[PDB]
């Protein structure tokens, strides 16, 4: 984690677990995101609104009312 | 003559009212047209009137309208 803001702001990478020069690039960082962000916005009392990940779109909004 | 076709368009606002989310209170996934403007300049000129850009354009009758 690096340059924590009181807007709460912040940038994150991830690592191997022993193996410091391992980075995981963005785009599996972006689709784990994607498959937990139910469980991780509800783990903060968040709504994708309140928690964004800049970069990570959320694409989940089905509109229907009359059939 | 023409006040019969704003009772027309009154009524068809009142048979639209009975949805939680009111049909004129988002964008249809999203109009490049209705993305700009707003739902309701959306609902009025392409979902109840589906308006041409002249008078020189006339279509097919709305069978709704009608
Ligand atoms: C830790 O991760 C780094 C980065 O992926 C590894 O360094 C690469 O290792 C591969 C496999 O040996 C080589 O082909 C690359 O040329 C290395 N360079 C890079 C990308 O940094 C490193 O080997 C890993 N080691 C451990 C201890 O897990
Ligand atoms: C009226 O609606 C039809 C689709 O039902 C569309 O093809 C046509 O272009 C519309 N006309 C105008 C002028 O909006």
């Amino acid at each position: 984690v690096a340059n924590l803001k009181p807007r709460i702001s912040f940038n994150f990478f991830v690592t191997a677990p022993k193996n410091v020069s391992d980075i995981i690039p963005r785009t599996e960082v972006e689709k784990a995101i994607r498959m937990s962000r139910s469980r991780i916005n509800d783990a903060f009392r968040l709504n994708d609104n309140s928690l964004e990940f800049l970069g990570i779109q959320p694409t989940l909004g089905p509109p229907n009312q009359p059939p | 003559l023409y006040y019969n076709t704003i009772i027309s368009w009154i009524m068809w606002y009142l048979f639209n009212s009975f949805q939680e989310p009111l049909p004129w209170s988002d964008c249809p996934l999203y109009v490049d047209e209705c993305a700009r403007s707003s739902p309701v300049d959306y609902f009025w000129y392409r979902e109840t009137l589906n308006i041409s850009t002249s008078i020189s354009d006339s279509g097919s009758i709305q069978w709704w309208m009608l």
